């Protein structure tokens, strides 16, 4: 899985490579383990204009999903 | 350039006898009845006096005197005496017994001992894990009737090596052994071998050499020369190592950039492109083959079996038995026993992690320590300090452990067995000491 | 005098001795037998 703690985003990547031999044919995709650490920290700088903040609060239909 | 494989050479010099002047009746004697090699030596020394495999045979002459009692190292004199060699071990147990006291009398004669009415030296002896009652019973009978010895103890070789490598006696660690026919995982808590959570794996060096024998027999069904067991254990010793990660290493083991490096050819003693053929790469490596010259018909290639054979202790499924590999039993010992939630380690768990020891005669293969450290960093929570210790010669450590218990400490007399105690209690007895077997029930 | 006493039947005699002691005590929890240190099957496929 993929957990972003600040936003709350949940993303599923797939089943592990260790569970690839429970069936000969399966409908799931098998990925290897992530080679890095579980917890990673990264500093970012976000640039937005005033027009993006205007258009984010002025949706006539409503908000959209991710 | 090809290398030829021969039988190991015969020992020219016969083994000597210890001097009878320096023998001490009060000095204890330590015997390790190992499956592959027999280790013996007096307590006062630290170097092994007599090292020879536990095998023996009988000879027949033309002149008919019946004077042949050859045991062990004197079978390393000719091919004919070595070929008919019979060992007292049948599987993990001992079935025949006359050859056992014949071997023990050979050992006692070569120790330079002149006894009277039996041996007046106490015996330090090594015994297996969860041993059956018949073996303990006839061990009791055989020593305390044939040899008239005052005192004996029982103990496991892995716990003996653990007592060797931390002689305080109250430490905490995890000991994994790779014996001749078995692989054992024992957790030690405050110096006590916790046998209610020990585990045993039915694989050893002998089964690995037999696996290589069956694999190489099934790879080349038209080999004109039949190979012996000894050539097999030497190409198992010389050309086998443990992979860092199996799944990546098998995926590129027959690749041309990899097959030019780790392909080992073996010469038997005697008197539509092929490059895209995975079968031809698996048979004869990266070289073209012509089956008319005599030399390459006696040739034998080792490409995938360099790491396929030592892997099976980590996955016993290709060996045939339906058991887990030492990764999983080490993981469940470290993570679901001795009061450990998965995620939170107890102090006993952390102290076992910090003192992991691996012994055994089959640990001579390279890459064991790197693999075990890598996977211990794998399944454990992050930040946990893992320490794994290794011996230079791990087949010496158990006899040194019992020698340490004898010479180093004075509390060895806690664990001894008296003859009068044997006669008041009987064969059905076990001392619940810190370093050997326990009672079968509660 | 002793029989040849091959290592295959020793397992059977130890198993039937343990089972007989178990059914005699029933009509004792084992702690360290040859059939309890032997490894459980794996969980990973």
């Amino acid at each position: 899985i993929y957990i972003e703690a600040n936003t709350g985003a949940v993303k599923r990547v797939g089943r592990s490579d260790a569970y690839a031999t429970e069936f000969d044919l399966e409908t799931e995709e098998y990925v290897p383990l992530p080679k890095g650490e579980v917890h990673k920290k990264k500093e970012i700088v976000q640039d937005v204009t005033l027009h993006d903040l205007d258009v984010a609060n002025a949706r006539p239909q409503g908000g959209q999903d991710v | 350039k090809a290398v030829v494989i021969d039988d190991p050479p015969l020992r020219q010099t016969p083994e000597p006898f210890d001097e009878q002047s320096a023998y001490n009746p009060q000095s204890p004697i330590a015997i390790d009845f190992g499956s592959s090699k027999l280790r013996a030596g007096f307590v006062n020394h630290a170097t092994p006096t007599h090292i020879f495999p536990n095998a023996l045979t009988k000879f027949r002459d033309r002149k008919l005197n019946k004077n042949f009692t050859f045991v062990g190292n004197d079978t390393l004199l000719d091919q004919a005496v070595r070929s008919q060699s019979r060992s007292p071990f049948d599987g993990p147990f001992v079935t025949n017994w006359n050859l056992t006291e014949e071997i023990l009398d050979y050992t006692f004669h070569h120790l330079g001992v002149v006894p009277d009415n039996g041996i007046p030296n106490p015996i330090l002896l090594t015994e297996r894990l969860a041993t059956v009652q018949s073996q303990r019973t006839n061990w009791y009978q055989i020593l305390f009737e044939t040899y008239n010895v005052p005192g004996v103890t029982f103990g496991i070789d892995s716990l003996f090596s653990f007592y060797n490598y931390n002689p305080s006696g109250n430490k905490t660690g995890l000991v994994i052994s790779c014996g001749h026919e078995d692989t054992n995982v024992i957790p030690v808590v405050d110096g006590a071998g916790i046998l209610t959570d020990a585990k045993r794996i039915n694989w050893g060096g002998h089964q690995a050499v037999d696996y290589l024998n069956d694999l190489m027999a099934l790879k080349y069904p038209y080999f004109p020369t039949k190979m012996s067991y000894l050539q097999y254990e030497t190409m198992y010793k010389d050309y086998c190592y443990v992979s860092r990660n199996y799944d990546e290493d098998i995926e590129k083991i027959l690749t041309l950039e990899n097959l030019d490096t780790n392909d080992v050819v073996v010469e038997a003693p005697f008197t539509y492109d092929w490059r895209n053929s995975i079968l031809h790469l698996f048979l004869r490596g990266p070289r073209p083959h012509d089956s008319e010259n005599i030399h390459e018909q006696h040739q034998m290639h080792l490409n995938v079996e360099r790491i396929r054979v030592p892997e099976v202790i980590f996955q016993p499924t290709m060996g045939g038995q339906d058991q887990a590999g030492i990764c999983e039993l080490s993981e469940t010992i470290l993570l679901k026993k001795f009061g450990s939630q998965p995620g939170k380690l107890s102090q006993t768990s952390i102290d076992m992690v910090n003192n992991v020891l691996i012994t055994g005669g089959n640990a001579k293969v390279p890459g064991l320590k790197e693999r075990i450290v890598k996977e211990f960093t794998g399944f454990l929570p992050t930040g946990t300090n893992i320490t794994v210790n290794m011996s230079s010669d791990p087949s010496l450590d158990a006899w040194k452990g019992m020698a340490a218990l004898a010479r180093n400490e004075e509390q060895y007399r806690k664990t001894v067995i008296s003859k009068k105690e044997y006669e008041e209690y009987g064969p059905e007895y076990i001392k619940e000491h810190k370093l050997g077997n326990t009672k079968y029930f509660e | 005098t002793r029989r040849h006493k091959s290592a295959r039947q020793l397992i059977s005699d130890e198993n039937k001795r343990i089972n007989a002691l178990l059914t005699k005590a029933n009509k004792l929890v084992p702690k360290a037998t040859y059939f309890s240190v032997e490894a459980p099957p794996s969980i990973r496929p």
